[PDB]
């Protein structure tokens, strides 16, 4: 659902409606 | 009334919030350009600036523990701090205290690097 | 891996997008909300109506000419009031001579008439809004005994309304317009109100950001 | 564009107006000096559909007689006359609240509304080309129906009637539906709003092929209310202030003669 993150029209701050926790998911997947 | 332009300003001053209105009485259009409940008050701006003095750019847990910016969003803190220095990346200023930014003028005047949107590109 | 780079570049493009939008925002960008509007954001059950009354008599010297109401009926959406809570508002003190417009659903027609007569109004009219599709046909909704294809706004009047600041037989009592987003209302009800009362004081309760207009005092929660 | 071929499709569709029924077991006629001031329980009982074909003498109407609203409370509607029946009454903008309060005092719960949106005959005639009698009006309406593909480029908002009223301009006619309980309906089979092109003199006086639509709507509200001869013995539908010459089968027509 990578393209579903921006499928809906959110406000310019909410456009990271799922990237918020990806900001740490990337870190944890880099750890292992 | 007869002169509505002053009437609306007075009603905003005496009934509306300080976020919705302004000191003179004009609409805060920046408030209405964003979703309700997600607004960056200048109080949040000065709170973040004081937090830079407290700990500076780095991890954002203790900056949201004292909650200088009340009930703030962590990624919003790590994003709005970029506009303080004018650089799209903060790897050069991690875990350090800054008194005066000193970076806006030098990074804004860099003709060699990108000057778009009052910033400096990677 | 590759998805890491893709998410990084997506995040980047959004980052410069947000930076550009915020740079224009903190440079004098105009919003869709008109100037010359009075957006009170508060709770109607807790609002100090005396403060609003004093402000209205201080800045205008007289009360509202038209009061539009869109009550959140306790039929079942998520932030609704009760019938007695809506009845308890000091509407009697917010208006002396003028009209009241109440958008009444079918389930709340009788109680709407009862509240209108309780506040001291004479039920004199009601405007029907008929819902149109994209093509131009009639929109069909759920029905109780008949397929509901319209919605009614009851209009009561009180006091001396023949001051010359209102007009007779201004326009049709039918509004044939397309169905916009949920719970929204057509924009030409405001045009009909302006035809009824040109350059007057108007008050809207339970208003939203969509309903903000010129010469308009709008009170709301999400507003 | 206009979609008037679909808005007025019923006006030409297979909905033929019904012919008057003779005085026989399929109908019933009653002649009374006054309807409101008379006992209606002896003419029929256990009704489940009572249509009051009332033409009110409101101030908007230009002094052409009619009933008086204050006399509606005088009407006696005993529980023996109907136990659980839907009451249809022709409303006016002046007396909607009074009618609602009177039906509440009598024990009826307001449930539904029905509206007719009125288009101008003269407006359609002018769009197509560029004291009338019933026959002339009917033939003009047939002509307007025939040339339905010519004015389809117009805007519907330019065709509505604009009748005088001290507050707004009249464009619809209203039929109120009240309920009383102490019926096996078919529910959403007819739209809540209908479109009709009419003359600008007496839009309140619903004419034939428009009253026929109302009759069919009322009759399809209650499919179990059909009066099949032989199996039944009493009529369960009544109309007051009916027409002296047009007797609808299966109805009790009461004439204020
Ligand atoms: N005290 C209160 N309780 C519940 N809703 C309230 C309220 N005061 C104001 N409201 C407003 O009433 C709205 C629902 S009424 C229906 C939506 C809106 N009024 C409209 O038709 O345009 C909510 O959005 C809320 O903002």
């Amino acid at each position: 659902t990578l393209e579903d993150i921006e499928n809906e029209k959110f406000t310019n701050l909410e456009i990271l409606t799922h990237l918020y926790n990806l900001k740490a998911e990337i870190v944890r997947r880099l750890a292992e | 009334p007869l002169d509505f332009t002053q009437y609306a300003k007075n009603m905003r001053k005496d009934l509306s919030n300080q976020d919705i209105c302004l000191e003179d009485g004009a609409l805060n259009h920046s408030y209405f350009l964003t979703k309700k409940g997600q607004y960056w008050t200048p109080l949040n701006q000065k709170a973040l600036q004081r937090g830079i003095e407290l700990f500076g750019v780095g991890n954002w847990k203790e900056i949201n523990y004292d909650e200088f910016s009340g009930k703030a969003n962590i990624v919003e803190l790590e994003l709005r701090t970029c506009m303080i220095l004018g650089i799209n990346d903060i790897t050069e200023y991690y875990g350090k205290k800054i008194s005066e930014e000193e970076q806006e003028e030098i990074k804004k005047s860099n003709i060699a690097k990108g000057k778009k949107e009052n910033k400096l590109k990677d | 891996q590759g998805l890491l780079q893709d998410i990084e570049k997506r995040i980047l493009h959004y980052k410069q997008l947000f930076f550009k939008e915020q740079n224009e925002i903190a440079n004098g960008k105009r919003s869709m909300v008109p100037d010359n509007s009075i957006p009170i954001c508060s709770d109607v059950t807790k609002l100090n109506f005396q403060a609003l009354i004093d402000a209205q008599m201080r800045h205008a010297g007289k009360m509202f000419d038209v009061i539009m109401m869109d009550p959140p009926w306790q039929l079942s959406a998520y932030d609704s009031l009760s019938d007695e809570k809506i009845q308890n508002m000091p509407i009697q003190s917010l208006q002396q001579d003028g009209f009241i417009f109440v958008w009444a659903i079918n389930a709340k027609y009788r109680v709407t008439i009862k509240m209108i007569e309780n506040w001291g109004y004479k039920l004199v009219d009601e405007i029907t809004w008929v819902k149109k599709t994209v093509n131009g046909k009639i929109a069909k909704g759920h029905g109780f005994y008949l397929q509901h294809a319209k919605e009614s706004c009851l209009i009561g009047v009180k006091g001396d309304v023949d001051n010359g600041r209102f007009k007779k037989n201004i326009a049709s009592d039918v509004i044939f317009s397309e169905r916009r987003g949920q719970s929204q209302k057509p924009e030409e009800i405001y045009q009909y109100i302006n035809q009824l009362c040109p350059n007057g004081n108007y008050l809207e309760i339970f208003a939203r950001r969509n309903n903000l207009h010129d010469n308009w005092v709008s009170i709301g929660n999400e507003l | 564009d206009n979609q008037l071929s679909l808005l007025l499709k019923w006006r030409n569709d297979k909905i033929p107006l019904k012919s008057a029924s003779e005085t026989d077991n399929k109908c019933k006629v009653v002649n009374v000096k006054n309807i409101f001031k008379s006992d209606l329980s002896k003419y029929g009982a256990n009704l489940q559909a009572l249509f009051i074909n009332a033409l009110w003498k409101v101030k908007s109407r230009k002094e052409k007689e009619g009933l008086n609203i204050n006399d509606l409370s005088n009407l006696k509607i005993p529980l023996s006359l109907m136990k659980n029946g839907i009451l249809f009454i022709w409303s006016e903008k002046e007396i909607l609240g009074q009618i609602v309060e009177i039906m509440e005092q009598k024990g009826f719960t307001y449930i539904e509304n029905f509206s007719i949106m009125f288009l101008g005959l003269n407006k359609c005639l002018q769009s197509i080309n560029h004291e009338k009698s019933i026959e002339q009006v009917t033939q003009e309406k047939k002509f307007v129906m025939n040339n339905l593909d010519i004015l389809k480029s117009t805007d519907i908002n330019n065709l509505f009637l604009r009748n005088n009223y001290p507050y707004f301009k009249k464009t619809r006619h209203t039929l109120l539906m009240f309920r009383r309980i102490g019926l096996e309906l078919r529910h959403q089979r007819t739209s809540d709003v209908v479109f009709e092109v009419t003359d600008e003199q007496d839009p309140s006086k619903v004419d034939t092929m428009m009253k026929e639509y109302v009759y069919q709507m009322i009759e399809t509200l209650l499919p179990k209310a059909q009066f099949i001869p032989g199996v039944d013995k009493h009529l369960k539908m009544m109309e007051l202030f009916a027409s002296t010459d047009n007797y609808r089968p299966g109805w009790i027509s009461v004439i204020e003669k």
